[PDB]
């Protein structure tokens, strides 16, 4: 039906990014090709195709639907999220130049328990758990008991656990933001994996792995390696010089460590909040207009190597504030480094 | 490929009993289940007299006895892992026995979520209908009242999700169901009355507020005293509307019971069995009072004494227990009147044979009279053992620790094997043991010395891991020697290195700490047995887990977390690195084939390298990724590969511009209906190629084999043509028994011709012989020829 | 303001500077 077929879907000609499942993108279409196309999308399935380039992609799903004449023009203004991603198979391009994809979905392994086939009968009924940390010690030795008929121990099954994997991500996250450590984050492995790539601070080519790998487990494990191996940052243009390291970050505001943030103009910047930054030029003047982080006054910062922008130093404008220098980074500036394979 | 599939030993472990009146109404019967086989046996005074043994086409989930209104005997039903649902009759003309299929059917349902505490089948205590919990939230009632040849069932909807075990209750007025869910708020006890009228449920007699959190057993006290009994881990609730009494036995504390069996049919003394393989005797205490009625007076719980490590129990008759048992050997008890010399008022009085589970094995031909002989590590626990198989002869050699890897050093004349003894931190800050085990009762023993690592509660348990030099002729504990603190051993090779002349016992560890959830640093260990004595031939302290070794052509190829690493062997006795390969999958599995080098990991991540010899490195050839669980795997040959995937399943890949040469292509696939834990080439006896032996959790023994184009597709036709004569035991159809089932999605058959069904025309008559190889021309007596060859392989 | 960068909000002081910092977005 839909995992693993092959179907066509339209293409939004002007788009690019890497579209991580379960993001959602604005959108506002102004020519009438494109006006046209989401006329159609929004009458029938309004899933259209965002290129990642290149040959990958994710579909995503128009669930807000604006058209606000404005300025002279019929403006349609739509809002997609996230769906299934896919590898393309043919792009063929209208004479509008609305190009449509032949498309092939990439999987969603659902994967059953590592003990489902090893549990013994008799401790069917002993499985379900009554509702700190001796509790994981515990959970081991509960549902991996099984592990003594097979012949690798019961440690090496939790490296393959859904379950434990969300949490011990979870934990490290939890050093970034103190804060919700529940609904904040879901609970099926298959949604948070694809959560994680989204507010990681990696880069578009540790996103663009994450989601070609097929099961949420292996994507969890590796979302797990890139916390641990990946943990200096880096200027993505010149590749010489270590901006920030992991245990840099942290969460000014509840909205996260790495949440987005628009600037005046609509840009928006997945902006990294973290303590110390190095290698930092600071240009211009400190300003606090449309300042983020009110109380704070930020001020543009690039690399003392190739001037390429690499987010803010906020500076506390009152005395009471703590801390009073943290720095924000974009996302898109920064390049995961280890200071060796991510592996799956 | 193509591939021949053979069983050389049915599964030895019992995962059930029933004592009943299948056969006459007259004899009790013990029916037993062993995965695929169905056994039944008369209760004689001495002791059991075997029937009738039969396979189903399935892997018998659920197994109950019952009689209907209207019935000489009593019926058995079966659900099978794949939901075939049948009942079953025995019929005899003489010397003429059949298992008859008075009712089949499918129960799975398309839309559900597979229930965790798994499938459960019960029956009403008047046998007005079968309930099953197959999936959460429902309820299956294949109504038994008139003839439900199709097994037509209506699923009632249940508002509580999570069910742990349910029972149909006593004494009932109505058909009512007992059970224990948990709620967010905790587990309670409730009851239900199905109104097959209205097919749907109706509120019951009582329900149980908040009960023991890990309640996990519900017990039907028959109508003498009626209501349901509650096991737990600490405690044993009785619940009947009014009525409600509750031990916390000392006794119980220690394990937690896993199996029941009731002993009198009047529902007073049940027996209980934990998972160390204690046998307890629950006695409900009666209260004879003038009016009749019966009252609860007490409930009592008394230890018997130590079976096997029981999966499920059954009381047979004048004091004999039939102990089915999983982990180690089945047996039967007697229970005694006094307490014997320790207590124990069980005696054991007859074992039989369970080589299961398969954790490790070794061919080896020990008589050297070019046949082959099988050492297997098996059993768990107090249950561990090595079984050493010839042509099929058994010998057993008990461990009373569990082993884990096996290897055989020829020079030395003795078994290296791995095993794994627990052991109880107590008071003096050490851990004393448990039970007298191999490692603690060898000749010679040494303990490790590195220093390289530096690095509560007094129940918590811990595990001693030791090398085993094991005598090929007396099966001695000859040398036991004893690793690290917090050192899991994973890997054990015997060869001969480099140019040194020796034979030696390399032992790959991977240091464990509780809260270090990778492994970050290991050892690989060089041993030499040559004078009754283990000497440390220098280590090399790895930075991982050495999960697998083999020997490389004098080298030796460590895998360490994502690395294939290969080392020589140097003049001055030290293994050297010549090259590094770094993957992207945890390098879990290592087989070797000359030159080429295959590397997997739990997901189905196979990857095949070999190593360029001028060049000194390994080189990719190809990977596949198709995530699975994965749990074994071997080389047929260069190119293809076999492995055991998620539910029972084999399959085979193989190699082939160059983006298609570096991805295996899937060339057959299997439903084998068992665990394969070690693949292991060799025969054991001595027109097919190869031979690939495999061990399995439940003790099956099988062999593959590759064939050749033609001889698949003839053998495939027989197959089809065999499966018209040859009668299922449910009604279940031969081709859905074997394709691939996986919870996911279940695919058709390839590339494997089931021997076990292809033998059988051996075993068929000669007119039937005639039916199938009709217009094949080929007669009967060429066939029987084909097959009697096949018979000579295992 | 004819030398205020849109994206990250830069200050020049002349616009053929600002148009070296645009430069540095891609
Ligand atoms: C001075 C004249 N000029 C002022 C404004 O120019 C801007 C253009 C872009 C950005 C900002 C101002 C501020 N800013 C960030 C900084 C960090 C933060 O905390 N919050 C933000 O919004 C931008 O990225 C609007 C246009 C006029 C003409
Ligand atoms: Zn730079
Ligand atoms: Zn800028």
């Amino acid at each position: 039906h839909d995992d693993d077929s092959c179907q066509v879907i339209p293409v939004l000609p002007q788009v690019m990014m890497i579209l991580i499942p379960g993001q959602t993108l604005p959108l506002q279409l102004f020519h009438p090709q494109e006006v046209s196309m989401v006329r159609n999308l929004i009458q029938k399935d309004r899933t259209f195709a965002v290129l990642a380039y290149a040959q990958f992609g994710t579909t995503a799903e128009i669930y807000a639907y604006r058209e606000e004449q404005d300025f002279g023009i019929e403006i349609v203004k739509v809002k997609a999220i996230g769906r299934q991603r896919f590898k393309v198979l043919e792009l063929r391009t209208q004479s509008d130049g609305i190009q449509q994809a032949k498309v092939q979905i990439l999987p969603e392994c659902v994967l059953p328990s590592t003990m489902s086939a090893v549990q013994l009968e008799s401790l069917n009924k002993c499985q379900i758990f009554p509702s700190s940390y001796k509790w994981w010690q515990k959970y081991q030795k509960r549902k991996f008991h099984c592990a003594n008929l097979t012949s690798w121990p019961r440690w090496l099954y939790s490296l393959y656990d859904a379950e434990t994997l969300m949490d011990r991500i979870k934990k490290q996250l939890r050093e970034w933001d103190e804060n919700l450590k529940d609904d904040s984050l879901p609970s099926n492995p298959i949604d948070f994996s694809y959560r994680v790539a989204a507010c990681l601070p990696i880069d578009d080519v540790l996103r663009i792995q994450l989601l070609k790998i097929g099961s949420a487990i292996q994507r969890l494990r590796c979302e797990l390696d890139i916390m641990n191996k990946c943990t200096s940052l880096c200027c993505k243009q010149c590749q010489e010089t270590e901006i920030t390291t992991k245990n840099e970050i942290f969460s000014l505001s509840l909205c996260g460590p790495m949440a987005a943030y628009v600037n005046p103009h609509g840009y928006v910047h997945e902006t990294l909040t973290v303590y110390k930054a190095c290698n930092l030029n600071l240009i211009g003047r400190p300003s606090t207009e449309h300042s983020w982080f009110p109380g704070y006054a930020w001020t543009v910062a690039q690399c003392k190597i190739c001037a390429s922008h690499i987010g803010w130093k906020f500076t506390a404008t009152k005395k009471d504030m703590s801390p009073q220098k943290f720095w924000g980074l974009t996302r898109s500036a920064l390049l995961p480094t280890i200071p060796v394979i991510l592996c799956l | 490929s193509y591939n021949y599939v053979v069983t050389a030993q049915k599964p030895t472990a019992v995962n059930g009993c029933v004592t009943g009146h299948f056969t006459s109404a007259e004899d009790l019967n013990l029916l037993i289940a062993k995965n695929t086989r169905l056994e039944i046996y008369v209760v004689t005074a001495e002791g059991l007299r075997p029937v009738k043994e039969v396979g189903m086409y399935g892997k018998i989930a659920v197994m109950e006895l019952f009689r209907p209104k209207g019935e000489s005997k009593d019926l058995l039903f079966i659900l099978t892992a794949k939901y075939n649902a049948c009942i079953l009759e025995y019929k005899q003309s003489g010397e003429s026995i059949d298992i008859i299929t008075r009712a089949h059917g499918n129960v799975q349902d398309r839309i559900g979520r597979p229930s965790e505490t798994g499938i459960i089948g019960i029956i009403d205590p008047e046998c007005r209908m079968i309930g099953l919990r197959l999936y959460d939230g429902l309820f299956k009632v294949i109504p038994l009242d008139r003839d439900n040849k199709e097994l037509k069932a209506f699923n009632i909807r249940l508002e509580e999700l999570h069910v742990i075990d349910v029972k149909f209750l006593y004494g009932c007025q109505a058909p009512t169901i007992c059970f224990v869910y948990q709620d967010p708020q905790g587990r309670h006890v409730k009851t239900y009355e199905v109104s097959l009228r209205e097919k749907e449920f109706n509120k019951g007699p009582w329900k149980q507020e908040n009960v023991e959190a890990e309640a996990s057993m519900v017990i039907a006290v028959p109508e003498p005293f009626g209501g349901a009994i509650i096991i737990g881990q600490e405690s044993i609730t009785y619940h009947n509307g009014d009525k409600y009494l509750a031990i916390a036995p000392p006794i119980i504390k220690q394990s937690t019971i896993v199996c029941h069996n009731r002993v009198d049919p009047n529902g007073s003394r049940y027996l209980l069995g934990d998972m160390e393989g204690r046998l307890f005797m629950l006695l409900l205490e009666k209260e004879e009072q003038m009016d009749g009625t019966v009252t609860l007076k007490d409930l009592r719980v008394e230890l018997l004494g130590e079976t096997s490590i029981a999966e499920c129990l059954t009381y047979l008759d004048n004091g004999v227990v039939f102990v089915g048992s999983r982990l180690g050997d089945s047996q039967l008890v007697k229970l005694n009147v006094d307490s014997n010399e320790q207590g124990s008022y069980v005696v054991a009085m007859e074992t039989f044979t369970n080589l299961g589970p398969i954790v490790d094995m070794c061919v080896v031909d020990l008589e050297r009279q070019g046949q082959g002989q099988l050492v297997t590590c098996s059993g768990a626990f107090k249950e561990g053992s090595l079984r050493i198989i010839r042509n099929l002869h058994i010998r057993t050699v008990p461990l009373y620790e569990s082993p884990r890897k096996i290897c055989y050093q020829e020079v030395s004349q003795c078994f290296g094997v791995l095993s794994s003894r627990i052991e109880v931190q107590d008071t003096s800050g050490g851990t004393t043991a448990l039970r007298p085990s191999a490692s603690t009762q060898a000749l010679s023993s040494s303990v490790s010395s590195s220093k390289l690592f530096s690095s509560t509660s007094f129940g918590e348990e811990v595990e001693v891991h030791n090398l085993l030099i094991i005598d090929q002729h007396t099966f001695e504990v000859l040398h036991a020697h004893q690793f690290l603190q917090n050192e899991y051993a994973l890997s054990l090779v015997s060869c001969k290195l480099g140019k040194d002349p020796n034979t030696y016992f390399i032992v790959g560890t991977a240091m464990v700490y509780p809260e270090e959830a990778e492994p970050k640093q290991g050892r690989i260990v060089v041993f030499q047995y040559s004078d009754g004595k283990l000497q440390t031939v220098a280590e090399k302290e790895v930075k991982g887990a050495v999960y697998s070794m083999v020997e490389f052509n004098g080298k030796l190829l460590a895998s360490i977390n994502s690395t294939v690493r290969l080392y020589e062997w140097t003049t001055e006795k030290e293994l050297r690195t010549e090259c590094n390969h770094y993957n992207n999958i945890m390098a879990l599995y290592l087989k070797t084939k000359g030159d080429f080098i295959l590397v997997g990991d739990l997901m189905r991540s196979v990857l095949l390298l070999a190593y360029k010899p001028m060049e000194g490195n390994f080189e990719e050839i190809a990977r596949d990724f198709n995530p699975n669980w994965m749990s074994a795997v071997e080389i047929l040959d260069d190119d293809n590969f076999l492995g055991a995937e998620n539910a029972f399943n084999l399959f085979v890949c193989q190699k082939d511009t160059d983006e298609e040469r570096q991805h295996l292509q899937e060339v057959g696939l299997f439903h084998l209906g068992e665990f394969v834990n070690v693949f292991c080439h060799g025969s054991l006896v001595m027109p097919t190629q190869g031979s690939v032996l495999f061990g399995t959790v439940n003790g099956m023994i099988g062999l593959v084999t590759s064939l050749s184009e033609s001889w698949y597709n003839l053998l495939l036709d027989m197959q089809n043509r065999l499966n018209k004569v040859i009668k299922s035991v449910g009604k279940i159809e031969h081709s859905f028994w074997r394709s691939f089932h996986t919870e996911r999605k279940t695919e058709p058959a390839t590339g494997f011709i089931d021997g076990d069904l292809i033998e059988s025309f051996l075993d068929i008559s000669r007119p039937k012989m005639q039916e199938v190889v009709a217009n094949l021309e080929a007669t009967a007596d060429d066939l029987i020829k084909v097959v009697e060859e096949l018979t000579r392989i295992h | 303001s004819l030398t205020t960068c849109e994206v990250c909000g830069a200050c020049f002081e002349t616009r053929k500077g600002l148009s070296s910092h645009a430069r540095s977005h891609l």
